[PDB]
């Protein structure tokens, strides 16, 4: 990634480290952000002896891949749509993660320019 | 015990081959380089001064041992070998055969008596054998460990159970 | 057996009862040394070269074969340290100084930048694993009387 | 002599032994992919 | 263990390419092998790591009666400078041989391609420390190098063995016992991971040029390993690299932990303690 | 007849005793052969009590 | 108890009055028979101690020690008709006077009610002892060892019986029970801290203890093969078994005043090993890493905790089993090679293949690995000692390093490697010597499926 | 040329390119060949009494009784206190075990200090 | 069963219904039918031949009720004879009491694992019942020394109510 | 002790192979 | 409670009969080797069985059999997990072992000790399932030594040579 190299090599005060972000308030920037939803609710997941560090947003989308390979034994090449359904939601998801992380990279560089500018306006 | 020049520089010539081959692994190559190992080796032979030639063993080895292959080949059955008396597990010494129930014994006939032939034998030539060695004595004690041979007739070499009956370098 | 007179005693302090010690221990005058006579209570045995049995020439017949000594040769003080299978000192075909240096400069130079590896960390330029009902905050532990604190994500 | 003459010698290049047996894998490839190409045809 | 996990698949792979016993050399790459898995075992991939050792116990086991098979037929000699001409002489242990070698590579669809490739992939997309992902990646392409380093020598060689030539892997033994081991390691992995049910999250959302560095890397560690190996074949003058020196030496860590400590704690049994 | 005496030897004889072991004295002690809770997911009929557990709600329904 | 007491002694008129040639066939078979005998103080209540009258009672702590000493006596027994045979029916008839005599002081010690009358026969088991060294040893240095065994142990035991008398003239009497029962805090007083060192230096003197561990080398090496197992097997024991007996009056002073001794022991045990390590004579080897086994059970009674008291009986008894079988190791090579260096007589796995395996497990069991009790037994103390203080399993483990690498040392040494070429003597193992060292092993690791038995009061 | 091997204790000197052996003198010439004579008369003698066909015990060496002997017993009678003696028996005597009281006892100190105000947590540490 | 179902508590077992998705059989169904005829039916059948053969003549045994005893806090001072009733009575509480926190300790396993990974949230009451007896347990019988006795237990307890109680009157004020 | 084996050395030449 | 509980525990005592006919000494002296990879080959095949129904479902189990201690509070006894991790490491455990065990034939088809060899490869492979099978942390304990010695014998192997016993 190009990140590290503008951040230890480059200025690393506009570079949004992982552990810091977020920072900014959600709606910051933001008119109406809308909340992220969860269709499955704790009970099922928890009760399809699902793992923890799995039990995420999109593992509502994980759920049934056990269901229909159980329901496929022993054929095991059945689900190929369904399990490539999962994944995807994952790469939504997963997509979703850099562009919140160079949306307060954004609001970094956005900040710091401002921050800079009036400082010599004033 | 004294170590000739020229032993050494067969020494080291044997051994620079053996470290030359490690390098070289590829045959045709191995006679080449030993070829030219070869070549250097010749032309300095008709030295009349012998400290011309210890001063040229001194930085020759010294080139020895800084070429030398950090991991030489060796076969297996030598000194560092994969197979360095792997087999020695399995060799056991022949007098153990003394301590077999007669069971046992009886269980191999003709070979036990062909061992109490041995065994007669080398009683009786035992002490034709040692009253050759006091013989024969070097003045001022053994000058050399090298044993003398039988030298008269129906008699046998002295000190030889232990080397014509050791165990086979294959037991199993 | 055995008598009392060939048998290990006090320091060589007389040369000629240093040329009996050296018989004592069959060997010869010129090349028979004692200990130093540090009071450790090593008397009169010996202090051969530290050269350990892999140092022994393997081709020469052994009274012993499998450790290479010779029946009555005096052995070494610190056999077992230098016995086949424990301590050897075989000449290594490089330099003992250069092998630490090396060896120790290797463990150093891969210790220290793995520290400075820590100190700029190799990740991604990605957010952090979003999780739903307060980060599992009820599922990892938490008390369900305790009141969750609310943690709920958008999108962007 | 004999270590690179006799039998011993054409020694095949190193790629050549990764590609053993390719000859006959592309070989299984065609039939069984046109056995899927008709198979999915029919489908 | 991430510390433990690099330095380990470096050294042990390091040390791997410069030595000649078949059996140290494989075994060298073992002990790469199981710097690996910890290094997953770090970061959150316990399971993979767990997967990586039911692929690594199919492939890595085989390449060593397979090695074995070479070692008794050519009267029991470990040297990689006295074999060579096996390909077309020992035609099933040199495919069983390079199916290994393919396989512990991860080479693409095969049992090494189910484990190592999703733990390359596993290992950057993390937060993790940046000196290990460079050993890692530079243990994988060694990983390779070693592999050629023995089909070049052992098989694909000019030979090398004593004249009268005994070689021989018609025993039924031998053939069964190895080929039950070869259709294990062909499909092994695409079985057991398209079974066994998802424990994990496979990453999806992930740049190009580290998806196939998983297979890049091996690709140059074939290459120029193929290069340097070859060029024992050009006339050349010999000389030590002090680099090889060291590698060769088995990174002289044995003539230091095994001849330093062993003889300080034996003295001070003699010299204190005891007297 | 060699593989099928072996066959009953070692593993006819063995398994019965095993089993016995296990049906009657190992599990006859509470508690020694606990084993995960079946796993279940929405849509099935838990077995003892016949009921659906009523599925899911929509999908999102995004694909590729 | 008189059930076993008086058989024991019952043996003594019987031997002494048997034909010329049934003394060892005699002797052994109600020797064994005594042993069974002895089986039946197995049984423990789940409260206070089995106490059968005033003058004997056995807890959970002495029945699992008394049986292993009854156990004993056919082992030395049949240790001993090979190089004693040679000598005349009397001096064979005295030398089984001596192992009988021998057994019913420590019969009667580990059984005793009354503190004192444990210190009498405690104390009186030194003259069979120093009998047994001094007559019928086998070397020069005997007689030095026995005058190093018989004063070591002497200048420790009377500033007890001093103490002892003080507390009966401060206390009353001193039965176990009534000293349990009526226990009074010791203060930090300067008296009070020299009367602890009294009550516990003679047992501490006697197991070994790092500083006085010196006639081990000199008592166990020198002594006749029938006396050195029991030096080792059970006699340290009794210097343990007062340690958790006496362990009762002292409490809170053993707090604080053992720091010097815990820590002698802890750093002890690692020199010792290391002695181990670097030794030349076999049975040295083995009387050394006696110490240092026996240093670990002095470090764990030092703490008073259930566990530390639970795996010290268990260690006790593995380890007195084990080192009596290392000495009948021992043993068996003195007779054919008629010396006791190590390198004298390496390679025995190819001339004898089941002595090499009697060598084999009694070595493993040595390295105390699972499930043996002497791992059970280790394993327990390190766990008492680390929450005592968790530095301790750097110096607890470092000993686990070096009783490994002596262990296989001495094992690698004798067994494996080329055979001697100028030995001519070693004959097939006697199937007494095979026997014997069966009924070594194999209660040792048939007491692997019960440890409840020997776990011990505690427990 | 190119860099040598300095040698060390733990790594000797090769005894082939040691200069000792290199150049020779007329009294190393009896001085190596009185080396065999020495050897000579000991294995001789050896291989006589090893060969013998009845010597069924076994052969006696000095060498070993003599290392016996003077690595456990002639020691002591030929100790002396000196004072490098006198310091290392007090170095690699009572120095560790006042070392290991410090840290022992700093541990100690320092745990007690922690549970009687009530600064550890051994919720379910029940079987000490 | 031969245990109380209340002591041992079994949360209800819920197994799923097969659901054959696949038309090809699967084999995990014919195995365990394979099993069941060739070694369950007879290890049942031998259990049948014995447990009949069993209830030929069936012996009773219960368990030695022990009466309540004075324990040391009212035993009479020196008096060595109240002193070892009150002293056994408290012993035989130790081991009933380490009987409890073995039933409390096992459940606490059997919960973890019947859960499967779900037991961090599932496994909450077990764990606060854990606490409330592995605590008490420390305030009632640990740092007793090897040589422990009632009294010396009895003199914790009193150590007890006065650190505690000292530090409740001064901070009531 | 008894040879005939379905193989046979050779000296510096190619061994014999079989069609399996 | 199917038999997914005694399947997994007869692969480990049908490992141990071998050794058990072995102690006999008038076992099968002769061809040794194969009655035990033969056997090995069966338990391969019955270990499967365990494989495919956590393959069908996932039934992790624990077999806590035999009692073995009550330290305090502490319960020390014999208990098997079949975890995930174990149900599948077994089968190829035994599947590895299997096909060298065919190949131990072949390559050590010499040694005069063959017999003895083949029982300490099953004293290893038992301690191994030991070590994966294993609830309590005293049976790690027991297969780690367990592994970790019988390691020992097996390098040492060919005793008479110096540097294996190094
Ligand atoms: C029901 C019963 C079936 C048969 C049981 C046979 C025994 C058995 O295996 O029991 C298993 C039981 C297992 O208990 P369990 O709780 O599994 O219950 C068993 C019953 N079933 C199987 C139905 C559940 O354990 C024991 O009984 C312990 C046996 C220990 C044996 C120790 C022998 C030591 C011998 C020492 C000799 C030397 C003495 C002198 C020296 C002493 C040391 C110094
Ligand atoms: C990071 C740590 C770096 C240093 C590592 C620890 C020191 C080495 C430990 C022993 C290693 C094994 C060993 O004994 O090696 C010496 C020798 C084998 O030598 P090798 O190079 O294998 O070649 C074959 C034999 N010619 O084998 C033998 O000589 C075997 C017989 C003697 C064994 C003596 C072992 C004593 C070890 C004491 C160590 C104490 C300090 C430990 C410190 C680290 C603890 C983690
Ligand atoms: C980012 C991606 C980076 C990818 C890098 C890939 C590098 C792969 C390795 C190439 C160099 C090693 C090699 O080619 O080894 C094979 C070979 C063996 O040569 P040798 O052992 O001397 O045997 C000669 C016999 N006649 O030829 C040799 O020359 C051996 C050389 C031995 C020393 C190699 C040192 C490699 C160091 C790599 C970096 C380590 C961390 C810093
Ligand atoms: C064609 C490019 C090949 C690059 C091979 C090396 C890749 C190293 C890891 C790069 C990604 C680090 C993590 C980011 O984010």
């Amino acid at each position: 990634g190009a990140h590290l190299a503008r951040r230890y090599l480059g200025d690393a005060s506009k570079e949004p480290d992982p552990l810091r972000m977020p920072t900014f308030p959600p709606d910051y920037g933001f008119p109406e952000r809308k909340e992220r939803e969860m269709v499955a609710t704790q009970q099922e997941m928890n009760d399809a002896q699902l793992m923890l560090q799995q039990r995420d947003y999109c593992a509502h989308y994980l759920i049934q891949l056990l269901k229909c390979k159980r329901d496929s034994f022993p054929n095991f090449l059945a689900c190929k749509h369904e399990q490539h359904d999962w994944d995807y939601c994952e790469h939504l998801d997963y997509v979703k993660r850099m562009k919140e992380f160079e949306r307060e990279r954004r609001l970094l560089q956005r900040k710091k320019r401002r921050e800079q500018r009036e400082a010599e306006m004033a | 015990a004294y170590l000739t020049h020229q032993q050494k520089v067969l020494r080291l010539y044997k051994r620079a081959l053996r470290h030359l081959e490690s390098w070289c692994v590829h045959r045709d190559k191995y006679r080449y380089f030993a070829c030219l190992m070869r070549a250097r080796f010749d032309e300095h032979k008709n030295e009349k001064d012998m400290v011309k030639a210890t001063q040229l063993l001194r930085q020759a080895e010294e080139e020895f041992w800084y070429g030398q292959h950090p991991q030489p080949y060796i076969f297996p059955e030598s000194p560092g070998g994969t197979s360095y008396e792997r087999y020695e597990c399995y060799k056991v010494p022949e007098w153990c055969l003394d301590d077999w129930h007669p069971s046992e014994k009886a269980m191999y006939p003709d070979y036990f008596a062909k061992r109490e032939q041995w065994k007669r034998l080398r009683r009786e030539s035992w002490e034709r054998e040692v009253k050759q060695l006091q013989e024969e004595t070097p003045p001022g004690g053994p000058r050399t460990e090298a044993l003398p041979p039988a030298r008269k007739e129906g008699d046998l070499p002295p000190l030889w159970w232990h080397i014509v009956t050791r165990p086979r370098e294959r037991p199993m | 057996h055995v008598t009392k007179d060939m048998f290990p005693g006090p320091y060589p302090k007389t040369p000629e009862e240093r040329a009996a010690a050296a018989k004592k221990y069959n060997m010869r005058v010129e090349d028979y040394e004692p200990y130093p006579d540090d009071g450790m209570g090593y008397g009169d045995y010996p202090k051969l070269p530290d050269r350990s049995q892999q140092e022994r020439d393997p081709w020469y017949d052994w009274d012993h074969p499998d450790l290479r000594l010779n029946w009555g040769e005096p052995i070494h003080w610190d056999l077992d340290m230098y016995i086949r299978n424990r301590v050897d000192t075989s000449p290594t075909p490089v330099s003992w100084n250069t092998m630490c240096k090396h060896l120790s400069g290797f463990v150093a130079f891969m210790l220290f930048m793995f520290w400075v590896g820590e100190i700029y960390p190799s990740y991604q330029p990605v957010g952090p694993k979003q999780y739903p009902y307060n980060d599992l905050y009820l599922e990892r532990g938490g008390d369900p009387t305790k009141e969750p604190e609310p943690v709920v994500h958008y999108e962007i | 002599a004999w270590r690179y003459s006799g039998g011993f010698a054409n020694n095949v290049s190193f790629v050549g032994a990764l590609l053993k047996g390719f000859k006959w894998g592309f070989a299984a490839f065609v039939v069984a992919v046109g056995a899927e190409y008709y198979l999915e045809s029919q489908n | 263990t991430l510390c433990l996990g690099a330095i380990t698949t470096l050294f042990t792979a390091l040390c791997a390419i410069t030595q000649n016993d078949i059996k140290k050399i494989v075994a060298f790459s073992t002990s790469s092998q199981l710097g690996l898995m910890m290094v997953t075992i770090g970061i959150n991939q316990p399971h993979l790591a767990f997967l990586h050792i039911c692929m690594h116990a199919f492939f890595k086991a085989m390449l060593f009666m397979c090695s074995g098979s070479i070692i008794h037929s050519l009267n029991d000699e470990q040297d990689i400078r006295k074999m060579g001409g096996l390909y077309k002489a020992m035609p099933f242990t040199t495919t069983a041989l390079i199916i290994g070698s393919l396989a512990l590579t991860g080479m693409p669809y095969l049992t090494g391609f189910y484990s190592k490739d999703l733990i390359i992939e596993a290992v950057n997309m993390s937060y993790t420390n940046a000196w290990a992902l460079l050993m890692t990646l530079i243990a994988t392409s060694l990983t390779a190098a070693y592999s050629t380093r023995i089909i070049f020598f052992a098989f694909l060689g000019k030979p090398r063995f004593p004249p009268l030539v005994l070689i021989n892997e018609n025993n039924p033994l031998l053939i069964n016992s190895i080929k039950r081991l070869l259709i294990g390691s062909i499909f092994a992995g695409f079985i057991i991971s398209n079974n066994i049910p998802p424990m994990t999250v496979p990453n999806t959302t992930m740049p190009l040029y580290m998806k196939m560095t998983a297979l890049i890397v091996t690709i140059m560690g074939f290459m120029l390993a193929l290069e340097l190996n070859n060029t024992t074949y050009y006339l050349k003058f010999k000389y030590p690299s002090q680099t090889y020196k060291f590698s060769n030496m088995l990174g002289y860590y044995p003539s230091i932990m095994h001849r330093l400590p062993t003889y300080h704690n034996l003295s001070m049994s003699q010299k204190s303690a005891s007297s | 007849y060699r593989h099928s005496i072996f066959a009953v030897t070692h593993v006819l004889i063995p398994v019965w005793i095993i089993h016995y072991y296990l049906k009657y004295h190992v599990t006859a002690k509470p508690y020694t052969v606990v084993e995960r809770k079946p796993r279940i997911f929405p849509g099935d009929t838990i077995l003892e009590t016949g009921e659906v557990i009523p599925l899911m709600k929509e999908f999102p329904d995004q694909h590729h | 108890m008189l059930k076993i007491i008086i058989p024991t002694t019952m043996l003594l008129p019987m031997t002494w009055m048997s034909k010329h040639n049934m003394i060892w066939i005699n002797a052994t078979v109600h020797s064994l028979l005594i042993s069974l005998i002895s089986l039946s103080l197995l049984n423990q209540l789940g409260e206070n101690s089995l106490n059968f009258s005033l003058t004997f009672f056995s807890d959970s702590l002495s029945a699992p020690l008394l049986v292993l000493t009854t156990w004993l006596l056919p082992l030395m027994l049949m240790a001993s008709q090979s190089h004693l045979s040679k000598e005349t029916t009397t001096r064979k008839k005295l030398y089984i006077t001596m192992l009988i005599l021998l057994q019913l002081f420590l019969i009667m010690t580990f059984t005793a009610t009354e503190l004192i009358l444990f210190y009498i026969l405690f104390e009186a088991t030194l003259v069979p002892t120093l009998i047994i060294i001094t007559r019928w040893g086998n070397q020069t240095e005997r007689l030095n060892a026995g005058l190093y065994f018989l004063f070591y142990t002497l200048a420790g035991s009377l500033p007890l019986l001093v103490a002892l008398v003080y507390i009966q003239n401060t206390t009353g009497s001193l039965n176990f029970l009534i000293i349990h029962y009526w226990s009074h805090p010791l203060s930090n007083s300067w008296s009070n801290i020299f009367m602890w060192l009294a009550c516990i230096m003679a047992f501490m003197v006697k197991m070994p203890l790092y500083g006085l561990h010196l006639w081990l080398p000199k008592a166990h090496v020198e002594a006749p093969i029938a006396g050195s197992m029991v030096l080792a097997a059970v006699l340290l024991k009794l210097g343990g078994y007062g340690m958790m007996r006496i362990t009762t009056i002292l409490n809170p002073l053993t707090n604080y005043m053992a720091y010097p001794f815990l820590m002698l022991s802890m750093w002890g045990m690692i020199m010792t090993s290391s002695i181990c390590l670097r030794q030349t004579d076999l049975k040295s080897l083995i009387a050394y890493s006696s110490v240092s086994h026996m240093a670990l059970v002095i470090v764990a009674i030092m703490i008073q905790t259930p566990w530390s008291f639970m795996g010290a009986t268990a260690l006790m008894i593995a380890h007195g089993l084990t080192s009596s079988m290392l000495f009948c190791l021992a043993n068996t090579n003195y007779e054919r090679v008629h010396s006791r260096t190590m390198i004298l007589a390496r390679g025995l796995q190819t001339l004898l293949p089941l002595m090499a395996t009697w060598w084999l497990m009694a070595s493993l069991t040595n390295l105390a690995l699972p499930p043996s009790i002497n791992l059970i037994g280790e394993l327990f103390i390190i766990t008492a000692s680390f929450s005592w203080s968790n530095i301790t399993i750097i110096l607890m483990g470092m000993n686990m390093m070096i009783t490994a690498l002596y262990s296989l040392y001495m094992l690698i040494t004798t067994q494996r490697g080329k055979y001697t070429h100028h030995i001519n003597n070693i004959k097939a193992s006697f199937t007494r010597e095979n026997a014997l060292m069966a009924l070594h092993i194999l209660p040792l690791l048939l007491l692997t499926l019960n440890p409840k038995m020997i776990l011990g009061p505690l427990y | 040329s190119f860099p040598k091997y300095k040698p060390s204790r733990l790594a000797t000197l090769p005894a082939t390119l040691d200069p000792a052996e290199y150049d020779i003198s007329p009294e190393t010439r009896k001085a190596q060949a009185e080396r065999l004579a020495i050897r000579s008369r000991l294995k001789r003698e050896y291989l006589l009494q090893y060969n013998d066909p009845n010597r069924l015990g076994v052969i006696e060496d000095p060498a070993l009784i003599r290392w016996t002997y003077a690595r456990s017993a002639n020691i002591y009678p030929n100790f002396r206190p000196t004072p490098k003696t006198s310091l290392l028996g007090a170095l690699f005597g009572i120095g560790p075990l006042f070392f290991w009281y410090y840290v022992f006892k700093t541990d100690r100190d320092k745990k007690e200090k922690l549970i009687q105000e009530g600064k550890l947590d051994q919720t379910f540490n029940i079987s000490y | 069963d031969s245990w109380d179902k209340d002591v041992y508590p079994e949360p209800p077992r819920r197994t799923p219904a097969p659901a054959p998705q696949t038309s090809l059989p699967n084999p995990v169904t014919y195995l365990t039918k394979i099993f069941d005829l060739l070694v369950d039916r007879p290890v049942t059948l031998a259990r049948e031949f014995i447990e009949q053969q069993h209830a030929k003549n069936r012996y009773y045994y219960y368990h030695r009720e022990f009466r309540r005893v004075p324990d040391i806090t009212e035993c009479e001072e020196k008096d060595i004879l109240c002193m070892f009733e009150a002293e056994m009575q408290w012993r035989r509480d130790y081991k009933v009491d380490q009987e409890i926190v073995n039933i409390i300790q096992e459940r606490l396993k059997a919960c973890q694992q019947r859960e499967g990974e779900s037991y961090r949230q599932n496994c909450a009451k077990e764990l606060e019942q854990f606490t409330q007896v592995s605590k008490a347990f420390q305030d009632r019988y640990s740092d007793l020394g090897a040589h422990y006795s009632a009294r010396k237990c009895l003199a914790k307890q009193k150590q007890r109510m006065l650190a505690e109680r000292k530090a409740a009157k001064e901070a009531a004020a | 002790a008894g040879g005939g084996v379905h193989i046979e050395p050779r000296y510096r030449q190619f061994p014999q192979l079989t069609r399996s | 409670m199917n038999p997914f509980a005694s399947l997994t525990l007869t692969t480990l005592i049908i490992l141990t009969i071998p050794i058990m006919m072995s102690n006999s000494n008038i076992y099968k002296t002769n061809l040794y080797p194969n009655y035990v990879k033969t056997t090995v080959s069966y338990a391969f095949t019955l270990s499967l069985v365990p494989l495919l129904m956590f393959m069908h479902t996932g039934q992790e189990m624990i077999i806590s059999n035999w009692h073995w201690m009550t330290l305090q509070t502490v319960e020390l006894s014999l208990s098997f997990k079949m975890d995930y991790f174990s149900v599948m490491f077994i089968p190829v455990a035994l599947f590895v072992t299997w096909s060298i065990m065919e190949f131990s034939m072949w390559y050590m088809h010499s040694d005069p000790f063959i017999n003895r060899f083949f029982k300490y490869l099953v004293l290893f492979l038992i301690t191994m399932m030991i070590l994966v099978t294993a609830n309590n942390l005293f049976q790690l304990f027991i297969g780690w030594e367990g592994v970790g010695i019988m390691s020992f014998l097996l390098i040492g192997w060919w005793h008479g040579r110096t540097d294996a016993n190094t």
